[PDB]
């Protein structure tokens, strides 16, 4: 388990940490969401290439197919929250507190 | 939303959940979750109220985070095992990552502050679909991987759910909010028995599905969303709220109503596993769930509440909608205790 | 969680300083958890008050841990009897009054004694008996 | 007659009700025949008679 | 026992599709017929309990309670006729359904074979009474009354469930016959104390016991009259029937941990009887009286002597007939005066001759004149307690003296004295409530002639 | 003093108040998403390592 | 088959029949301004159906034979208390307006069902966007306090946003001194008691809030009484109008599916007429509501859902 | 306790192997109770739909009871099959593993020292 | 009826419940050891099937 595995695993942790610390931006939040996807794609690519799991080389592709699909969903949701509330800071949508 | 697109949108949700319960490959299980999330977000914001947008939004970030963590926990399992099959997880960190990864989809432990107001903002129709159908998929994954589960973590997940769910419901008026905390309370009950006997949580799931279904489409018929709005239904529809008493009592587990069958049968199983202190605990803290059930029962028809003069022509008109299996759902949700040994059909 | 087993590593009664320190650490550690949540979901206003809130909860929990530490070892020493539910019971207003004194009030403090009184008695019961909480699946 | 507009269930739907008895007898004689053949399947599986 | 179960559940369709005015006549007549059929259950062998079926069995303890329930059911039917006239027919049938459902659960509870089946219908009685107490009550507080009555019983019920299912995994069965026949000594291990405890507070919370009784004054004084009798007459005794059952296995633990409840009770009735003497509401006295009378029963069961068990059974049945009478008696006065204040309507003998009698021996049975079964149960407790400890005598002897003190006090403060001249609505006493008291009292003297049928299986 | 002042204060009202008092702090959530997911992060972190549920 | 989502899936559309002939119109005239004559005159010649002004008992016509039910069971209020003594603590005045509000909800609702299931336009006498005119005139004349008034708009906004304004309307203009003479000329004894300032308050609200805010939702056709008695020019201009400005063209079939779905079932149409707001003129006593709800039950037909009441016929119940 | 036992064909309600078991009797109280559930469901249907409860449309009512008994019947046949399987692996495993379930001799009451706790 | 009613009825009832009692205790331990050892008809958790493996000659000789 060489150091490149450490780099991208520790990377995904900061993607997890980055997502879980929304400061003032939904768009920057979605950035960290797609950020997670890099490390998962990159680690998955390293795994099935190292192990010569040739039939499983499709798995990183199918990750990406369902990757941007969420990415489109996030921005489409971001379209209306910014459209009808003006901005994208995740603090002005607290009307559901009650 | 046009009717035809709505149907295909629903079918995608059912297909997404069905993909989870039939696939043997971890990637496909993740895909089934992804399709389930993708087809559901439009369903929540069907009416396009301002509330539904962030209600659907809070759904998205929570479950996307859960899906991404689930994908990561899958990847480590592949790294240390080279397997995609749903048998068990050969890295303890991989398992200890999926429990919360699946928990936020279920909404059990403090990964639950999304459940109340996502139920509140969205309509009653999708609220029913959210709290009943969206739990078969994550629970099905848990049932398959039930072998390699850290009992200390999984039990704490459920114990926290019962305490918070019961405690939170005591301070809710909006009927959807109380249902969410009540659902969270039942979340712990099903998941507490998960490590010991997976047949039991299936039984509790089936009973809870009937409880939440029958309760909700009674709320749909009553066309009420807050406790005060429900109160007036005694003036118009006395039988609906009178039936709502028995379902509320059953939902609280007050026997011999059908709602006792999970709470009873579960307790019997864990005492077989020398677990005694914890079963006594949820027996105690199921009572706070019962509290706001009776308060709902008191406010609905156990005590007739002040009405509104605008109800005359309301009595002049009957419902045109046609809830089906409602007469059936009440029967299973109230009186199936004599057929308790039927749990062996699941086994 | 190794620090939790450190309580069982040192036998009761003896190492009264160590037992008090162990429970003080157990209380202080648990104090960090609740403060970390409370500082999170309950909104702060500044860094100064955030640690001030952290200090308050850590102070109570560490103090609650400590006194239960002393009361346990001294009771097992004055009576020279380790196995005693009362040994943990006298931690009742030991914890209750101090927690009701950290936020000085007779209502919370006096009403507290019993609640962790039998709880401390009950955890001692499982210490002596074979009671398990998170029992693994036997059947 | 009282309701001037044709009530939504003013008259029976002879298609709907006629189906209802039509299927119900099916539900019975299936169960009746199934109960018998299960009994015949009994007495020779274990050689009861 | 389905010869009683089947007709009892058959009362539901008959009462639910009868005519808008025949519901009272039909329900009363056939419930009485069920009582006559239930009278055949008085037959008991030497010691073999009547084992009708696998899931149903009865002995000399279950049947007297069984007849008490069945005989009682027409009594609330006639009592409720007064204040249920101003109601719609559908809701009236709903009221009858709750009473019949309450009866049906009671018969299954007493005739249950194993403890878990007994537990299911035992607790199941909470639901019919919860609707009765809350829906058909009279005052704002009834909402707080239902929660107090529900949670109190449930708070103790759940620990018993955990202990009961634990019995099945350890002993192998929960059937009462096997448990008593396969009875084994219970060790004094620290777990076994809680094992003993979890099977106790469920029965004593609804007894009620001193301290854990506050639901009793908060429900009986506040429930509708029909629910008031069944609560006091039988529902409290559900703990008694269970405790004679559960004590067959919980030995020899009872020697030690009876103490914290014994003098909790022993100081209890004397304390409670003192509260009865100084009440302000009528129904509050009888409710506080009921726990006082129930308190000696707690000592009777716990002391574990054959004489006390016979005394427990006799006092159990005698108190049910009594407490039902006084609660009915208070209802009669409350209806005309629209309140329950004691000194509100003192001095009514001059206007209520037959009532003044119905006060007279009902209180005397509360004083327990000899040879009423109240003393036969009470005196047997005394002899058993004295054999246990001589110093016992002063306490409950003083209690039955302060019991005597109040038990004439409402007689003085309701019948003795001068009428209130502003009151002018005390009409001629209707035969309905009048005959209701007759059906209450005559079985008491009839059972006084042959008490040998109500001392339980230990006779 | 004994019955109507202490008994209902020694068991029913205390437990009812305890649920009453802290049901508020559970349910008085302002709804900030940043605060919700921050609690997720702490729960995620203390799940392992600190509580060592992975060990 | 009733129009549900199944029909739309089958292809049942209403935009195909929604044409220039589907004009839902109503003559919003003053009190005794001849608006009913003008409305019916439009009806005969334009081919449109006539909806008489939905009164307190129009809902009784929507449910069953149509005989006006008892006042206590069909509104709890009546019109004579309005006109004779329009000041009392019982608040019959607003109970009229609150009840009369829901009547025009149905009157417009049945107007929809006519021209979305057939495409044939209708004629009414005033409509939902006329009830506030009376209520605004109610407050200025000292009838019922503003707490009812401020609740009125809250209820009005949540029972009309889903509702689409009509195609056109007609405002008949009759001078207010003449109207006071007209009401005095008819001889209805309740018409004598009417304050003269009430009529001009109706005229003011007609040309202060209704006509201005209506202009961008339907065409202004303000016609004087001298322009009202002639029944032709009031309808040639309707044909010579454009029906361009307004939200009607931009309502595709999916809006019409949403529209007819909500208006097919009245229960959610007036679900927000019974807001849990307790008011002196609206909050019936628990006992009073209970008996009154019972009182509604002994009435024939009003025991089971329509088509099941054996008391008024409905044979073959054991199969229905 | 059974989804992992060998030979368990998935998604197969009643195995052909299960036909060797006694079919549930038609009078079976478990079965007739499920018929009552259909009867009760019919009455609930007319209550919400505002219909003459008991005397309302029998075809809607009679369908409910007829449906419930049927799905009740196969559920009861599956009931005993699984219980029989529980009792089949019961004794085969007991015979296969005899040493962990030893036979207990007889040590009759006349010889046990069991004491009598004085109940005084 | 005579005491032979209740006497023989109890004999049947007591015996039948006795067999159930012992069987219940036997089931508890049988499941307990079957779950632990796993060498039993049930509790066999699924594993990878061996028919999926391909045995045909691959590209490299040494595998
Ligand atoms: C337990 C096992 C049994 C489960 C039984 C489920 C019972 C459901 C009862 C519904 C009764 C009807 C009523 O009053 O409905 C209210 C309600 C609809 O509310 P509404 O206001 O009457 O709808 C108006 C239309 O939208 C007006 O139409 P529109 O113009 O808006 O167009 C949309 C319309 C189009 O509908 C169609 O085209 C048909 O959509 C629907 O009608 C929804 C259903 C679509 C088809 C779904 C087919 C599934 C197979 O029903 C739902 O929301 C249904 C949700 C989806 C199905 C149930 C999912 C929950 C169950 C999951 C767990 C299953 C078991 C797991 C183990
Ligand atoms: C419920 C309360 C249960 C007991 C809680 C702890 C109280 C305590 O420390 O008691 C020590 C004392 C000391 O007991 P002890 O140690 O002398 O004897 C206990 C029993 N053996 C010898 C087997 C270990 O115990 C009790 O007070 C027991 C009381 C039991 C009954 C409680 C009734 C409460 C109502
Ligand atoms: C597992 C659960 C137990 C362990 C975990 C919990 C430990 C902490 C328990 C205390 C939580 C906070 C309690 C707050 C509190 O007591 O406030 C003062 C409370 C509430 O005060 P209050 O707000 O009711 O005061 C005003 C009263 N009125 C309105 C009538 C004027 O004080 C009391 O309830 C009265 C004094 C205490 C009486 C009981 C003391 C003995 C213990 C009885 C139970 C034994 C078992
Ligand atoms: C009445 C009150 C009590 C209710 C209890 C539950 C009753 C409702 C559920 C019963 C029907 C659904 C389950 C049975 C079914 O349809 O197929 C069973 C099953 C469906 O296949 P399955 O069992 O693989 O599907 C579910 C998978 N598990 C068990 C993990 C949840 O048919 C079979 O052939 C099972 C074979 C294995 C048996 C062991
Ligand atoms: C136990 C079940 C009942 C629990 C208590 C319920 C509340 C108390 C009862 C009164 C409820 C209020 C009421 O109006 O009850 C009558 C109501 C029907 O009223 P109505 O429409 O006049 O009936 C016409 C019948 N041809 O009808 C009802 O309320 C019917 C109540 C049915 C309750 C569920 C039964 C499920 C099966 C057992
Ligand atoms: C307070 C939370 C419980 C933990 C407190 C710390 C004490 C402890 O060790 O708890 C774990 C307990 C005992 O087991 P162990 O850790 O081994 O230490 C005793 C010696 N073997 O592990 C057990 O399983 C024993 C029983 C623990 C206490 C259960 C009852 C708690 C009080 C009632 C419910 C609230
Ligand atoms: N409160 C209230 N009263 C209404 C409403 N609609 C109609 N009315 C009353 O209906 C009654 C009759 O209306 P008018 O316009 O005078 O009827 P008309 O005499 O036929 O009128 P013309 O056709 O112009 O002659 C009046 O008392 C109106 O105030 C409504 O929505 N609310």
């Amino acid at each position: 388990m060489p150091l490149v595995y450490m780099n991208i695993i520790m990377a995904f942790a900061i993607a997890l940490a980055g997502l879980l610390m929304y400061r003032s931006h939904l768009m920057s939040s979605l950035l960290c969401l797609e950020g997670m996807m890099l490390s998962l794609f990159i680690m998955s690519t390293l795994i099935i290439l190292n192990t010569h799991f040739t039939l499983a080389n499709m798995m990183p592709i199918i990750l990406l197919v369902f990757a941007a699909c969420e990415a489109a969903l996030g921005l489409s949701l971001l379209v209306m929250v910014s459209n009808t509330y003006g901005t994208d800071y995740v603090q002005n949508l607290n009307l559901l507190q009650c | 939303m046009n009717p035809i697109i709505y149907t295909t949108l629903i079918m995608t949700v059912m297909s997404g959940t069905m993909l989870v319960m039939i696939s043997s490959h971890w990637l496909l299980i993740w895909i089934g979750f992804e399709m389930n999330l993708l087809a559901m977000i439009p369903v929540l914001m069907k009416n396009f109220n301002p509330r539904a947008t962030e209600a659907a939004t809070k759904y998205f970030l929570t479950q996307a985070t859960a899906s991404m963590m689930l994908m990561m926990a899958i990847i480590i399992n592949l790294l240390y095992s080279g397997q995609w099959t749903i048998t068990k997880m050969f890295n303890p960190v991989a398992m200890t990552m999926m429990t919360m990864a699946l928990a936020m989809k279920l909404g059990l432990s403090p990964f639950h502050f999304w459940v109340p107001e996502v139920t509140q903002g969205i309509s009653l129709q999708a609220g029913l679909l959210l709290l009943t159908w969206q739990k078969l998929a994550p629970l099905s994954v848990l049932c398959q991987i039930s072998q390699s589960i850290n009992p200390n973590l999984m039990l704490t997940m459920a114990m926290l759910s019962i305490l918070i769910g019961g405690w939170g419901g005591l301070n809710q008026t909006q009927l959807r909010k109380i249902m969410a905390y009540s659902s969270i309370a039942h979340m712990g009950w099903m998941t507490a028995v998960l490590p010991y006997n997976t047949t039991m949580t299936i039984l509790n799931l089936l009973i809870y599905i009937t409880m939440t279904l029958a309760m909700f489409m009674l709320l749909i018929h009553s066309s009420a969303t807050t406790t005060l709005s429900l109160s007036h239904t005694w003036n118009k529809m006395p039988v609906i709220t009178s039936l709502m008493m028995v379902t509320l009592l059953s939902m609280g587990g007050l026997p011999p109503l059908s709602g006792f069958m999970p709470k009873w049968m579960i307790i019997q199983e864990m005492t077989k596993n020398e677990s005694i202190i914890m079963p006594t605990l949820m027996a105690m803290t199921a009572l706070l769930n019962l509290y706001f059930y009776m308060r709902l029962a008191y406010s609905s028809s156990l005590t007739m509440f002040p009405s509104t003069n605008n109800m005359k022509m309301k009595w002049q008109f009957e419902h045109t909608k046609q809830m089906k299996l409602l007469p059936t759902m009440i029967v299973l949700s109230t009186l199936v205790l004599p057929m308790t040994p039927a749990l062996s059909s699941l086994n | 969680k190794t620090l939790l087993h450190k309580y069982s590593d040192i036998p009761e009664g003896t190492e009264c300083h160590r037992k008090a320190y162990a429970s003080t650490s157990i209380g202080g550690a648990t104090g960090l958890i609740v403060s970390a949540y409370s500082i999170a979901l309950k909104p702060p206003a500044s860094f100064l008050e955030g640690v001030a809130r952290t200090g308050r909860y850590t102070f109570t929990s560490a103090a609650i841990g400590a006194i239960f530490g002393l009361t346990s070892c001294i009771s097992a020493q004055v009576r020279e009897k380790p196995d005693d539910p009362l040994n943990y019971f006298i931690g009742g207003c030991a914890g209750g009054l101090t927690l009701g004194a950290r936020t000085r009030s007779y209502g919370i403090g006096a009403a507290a004694c019993a609640y962790m009184g039998l709880t401390a008695a009950l955890v001692k019961m499982g210490q002596l008996e074979g009671w398990q909480v998170f029992a693994e699946p036997k059947v | 007659k009282f309701y001037i507009r044709e009530p939504p269930h003013g008259s029976p739907d002879w298609l709907k009700v006629g189906l209802t008895l039509g299927t119900s007898v099916f539900l019975w004689i299936y169960l009746i025949k199934q109960h018998k053949e299960d009994v015949l399947e009994y007495k020779r599986r274990n050689g009861l008679e | 026992m389905l010869k009683i179960i089947i007709p009892t559940t058959m009362l539901l369709p008959m009462t639910w599709m009868s005519k808008h005015n025949m519901i009272w006549i039909n329900a009363t007549v056939h419930s009485l017929l069920i009582s006559l059929i239930s009278l055949s259950l008085l037959n008991q062998l030497g010691e073999n309990s009547l084992n009708f079926s696998l899931t149903f069995f009865s002995d000399s303890l279950s049947a007297p309670l069984l007849v008490l329930t069945t005989w009682l059911l027409p009594l609330m039917l006639m009592a409720s006729q007064s204040h249920l006239s101003k109601e719609t027919t559908t809701r009236k049938k709903l009221y009858i359904t709750m009473l019949i459902l309450l009866q049906l659960f009671l018969i299954m509870t007493f005739t249950a074979t194993e403890l878990i089946l007994f537990y299911i219908l035992f607790e199941a009685t909470l639901v019919p009474t919860l609707i009765i107490i809350t829906r058909w009550g009279n005052q704002t507080e009834r909402l707080n009354a239902g929660l107090y009555f529900l949670f109190y019983t449930l708070a103790g019920s759940l620990p018993l469930l955990v202990a009961l299912v634990y019995i099945q995994n350890t002993t192998g069965s929960l059937n009462f016959l096997i448990i008593h026949y396969w009875s084994h000594p219970l060790s004094n291990s620290w777990s076994n104390i809680f094992m003993w405890l979890a099977c106790i507070m469920a029965f004593m919370v609804k007894m009620p016991l001193y301290g854990l009784h506050l639901w009793l004054p908060k429900a009986h004084v506040e429930a509708p009259i029909a629910g008031s009798m069944v609560l006091a007459a039988v529902l409290l005794k559900l703990g008694g029937y269970g405790m004679m059952r559960i004590t067959t296995i919980l030995n020899p633990l009872t020697n030690y941990m009876a103490y914290p409840f014994l003098m909790l009770s022993m100081w209890g009735m004397i304390m409670t009887s003192s509260i009865c003497l100084r009440q302000t509401d009528l129904k509050s006295l009888i409710a506080y009286s009921s726990v006082s009378h129930m308190a000696l029963v707690i000592v009777a069961i716990m002391i574990q002597t054959p004489w006390s068990f016979m005394g427990a059974t006799a006092l159990m049945i005698a108190h049910g007939l009594t407490s039902s009478m006084l609660f009915c008696l208070a209802n009669t006065n409350y209806e005309r005066v629209h309140s329950r204040t004691m000194i509100l309507a003192r001095g009514l003998q001059t206007l209520l001759p037959l009532m003044a009698t119905w006060w007279l021996m009902a209180s005397l049975t509360n004083l327990a004149l000899p040879p009423s079964i109240n003393l036969i149960g009470e005196l047997f407790i005394i002899t058993a307690s004295f054999s246990w400890s001589n110093i016992t005598i002063i306490l409950m002897g003083m209690n039955m003296m302060i019991t005597a003190l109040y038990s004439l006090y409402m007689l003085i403060t309701t019948q003795r004295g001068k009428y209130t001249h502003h009151i002018n609505n005390i009409k001629a006493s209707f035969t309905r409530e009048n005959a209701l008291m007759a059906l209450h009292i005559l079985p008491l003297l009839l059972l006084t002639l042959n008490p040998k049928m109500i001392l339980g299986p230990l006779y | 003093l004994l019955d109507l002042i202490w008994l209902e204060t020694i068991l029913p009202k205390t437990t009812s108040f305890i649920q009453m008092k802290m049901s508020i702090m559970v349910s008085n959530q302002k709804g900030l998403i940043k605060l919700y997911f921050l609690s997720f992060l702490i729960t995620i972190m203390i799940s392992m390592t600190l509580f060592n549920y992975h060990e | 088959l009733q129009y549900g989502p199944l029909a739309f899936v089958l292809g049942e559309r209403t935009t195909r029949k929604l044409t220039e002939t589907s004009k839902v119109i109503t003559v919003d005239g003053n009190i005794c301004s001849g608006k009913g004559r003008l409305a019916r005159e439009i009806a005969e010649k334009l081919g449109l159906r006539h909806f008489p002004e939905a009164g307190i008992h129009y809902a009784d016509s929507t449910t069953g034979d149509g005989k006006p039910l008892d006042v206590q069971l069909s509104g709890n209020c009546s019109l004579e208390k309005f006109y004779d003594d329009p000041k009392s603590n019982d608040g019959n005045s607003y109970r009229l307006q609150s009840w009369l509000y829901a009547s025009r909800l149905l009157q417009y609702a049945d107007a929809l069902e006519h021209l979305l299931s057939t495409g044939q336009g209708v004629v009414l006498e005033r409509s939902i966007y006329s009830d506030f005119v009376f209520l605004e005139a109610m407050y200025r004349q000292g009838f019922i306090r503003k707490q009812c008034v401020e609740h009125y708009n809250e209820v009005k906004k949540v029972t009309a946003c889903e509702y689409l304004p009509p195609h056109v309307v007609v405002y008949v203009d009759v001078p207010v001194p003449e109207i006071q003479s007209r009401i005095q000329k008819k001889g209805n004894p309740h018409e004598m008691k009417i304050t003269a300032a009430y009529l001009q308050d109706i005229e003011n609200a007609y040309k202060k809030t209704f006509l201005p805010e209506m202009s961008e939702k339907c065409e202004v056709l303000q016609y004087s009484a001298r322009e009202a008695e002639d029944a032709e020019k009031v309808v040639e201009d309707i044909e010579y109008l454009k029906c361009d400005k307004g939200p009607w063209p931009d309502q595709d079939d999916r809006t019409f599916h949403r529209l007819r779905m909500l208006v097919q079932n009245k229960l959610e149409v007036l679900n927000y007429t019974t807001i849990p707001v307790y008011l002196p003129e609206i909050t019936i006593g628990a006992h009073q509501s209970d008996r009154v709800f019972q009182k509604f039950t002994e009435l024939p037909g009003r025991k089971y859902s329509p088509g099941y009441n054996e008391d008024v016929g409905d044979k073959w119940i054991w199969l229905k | 306790m059974m989804s992992g036992r060998p030979g368990r064909v998935p998604l197969q309600f009643l195995p052909n192997e299960a036909r060797s078991l006694p079919p549930p009797k038609l009078t079976d109280p478990r079965l007739v109770y499920m018929g009552f559930l259909g009867y009760c469901s019919g009455l609930i249907d007319n209550a919400i739909r505002r219909r003459p409860v008991v005397s309302a449309g029998l075809h809607r009512q009679l369908l409910y009871v007829t449906s419930f008994v049927f799905f009740g019947y196969y559920l009861l046949k599956r009931q005993d099959y699984m219980y029989a399987l529980r009792d089949h692996d019961m004794f085969a495993y007991v015979k296969s593993h005899p040493e962990d379930f030893p036979e207990k001799d007889k040590k009759t009451y006349g010889e046990i020292l069991e004491e009598f706790h004085p109940v005084r | 009826d005579g005491p032979e009613k209740n006497y023989e009825k109890t004999m049947a009832i007591l015996q039948i419940e006795a067999e159930k009692a012992e069987l219940r205790l036997k089931e508890l331990e049988v499941r307990r050891l079957m779950r632990a050892r796993g060498d039993g008809p049930w509790y066999q958790y699924p594993t990878i099937d061996k028919a999926l493996i391909d045995h045909s000659p691959k590209t490299t000789p040494d595998n």
